[PDB]
């Protein structure tokens, strides 16, 4: 509802960062590891 | 035969498109009251489905 | 770096895979 | 009054709310079987309570 | 065109504008007692001066 | 659902767009001159071609 809807965008990413790139560095080398068997990479909304 | 929906002045700000499709008002459960009078037709209702 | 043509997933646009320019489709190859 | 075109609907339709009363008013059933009222019923506007 | 389902008024309702015409047509009457003829009639389009 | 007060419209009224088949639905005619089947009539739901 505001002239230029950039940071309720970003803020949910609707139109933000990937979602490798905003994570705390950890969470990412966690998901990475525990790819196979404890699968968490589906809670983190890839925006196009 | 021609039904022209409108809806007023909104920021269309982040739209993706359309989907439009038709269907029998007899298969079309109410889901905002609780129960449901007047649904009959147990029938795969495609608002649902 | 045509950055700006192609459809970004997020802040990094979705570049392809090499194979994606050319083609060998002959009866056998 | 006495249209004698059969276009129907020039006019602007607004959508039907989610609650029973607004979609039909055929003969409908209460959950254990009787018959209720339709909504042009005049019968549909105390409370019936068994 | 033969609706069967009597749910009416799915229509955008406008509010009617204050002047005499646009609230009924029943078999009005002038100040003194006559009857006025019902804006059906295609009576009522030339100033009938008394 | 029987009006019997004939003031009629008072429901919002959109504009016809611009084709065939909005306007009315009376017994039209093709180029050559046969009848064309009205918006009414189930007919016209498939591609007549001769």
């Amino acid at each position: 509802a505001t002239p230029s809807m950039m940071p309720q965008w970003s803020y949910m990413h609707i139109a933000g960062q990937d979602a490798s790139e905003y994570l705390s560095p950890g969470l990412v080398q966690f998901a990475r590891a525990t790819d196979t068997y404890f699968s968490l990479g589906n809670k983190f909304r890839n925006p196009t | 035969t021609s039904v022209p929906i409108s809806i007023p002045s909104r920021n269309w700000a982040a739209f993706r498109g359309w989907s439009f499709t038709r269907l029998k008002t007899k298969e079309t459960p109410s889901l905002g009251s609780g129960f449901d009078p007047y649904f009959t037709y147990s029938g795969s209702v495609p608002y649902l489905d | 770096n045509f950055a700006s043509l192609a459809p970004r997933h997020g802040s990094r646009p979705f570049m392809g895979t090499w194979n994606e320019i050319g083609t060998s489709q002959l009866n056998g190859g | 009054v006495s249209f004698k075109g059969g276009v129907f609907s020039p006019y602007l339709t607004t959508r039907l709310p989610a609650w029973a009363g607004v979609r039909q008013n055929v003969m409908g059933s209460n959950v254990d079987g009787r018959p209720v009222a339709p909504a042009n019923s005049a019968t549909l506007t105390y409370a019936t309570v068994g």
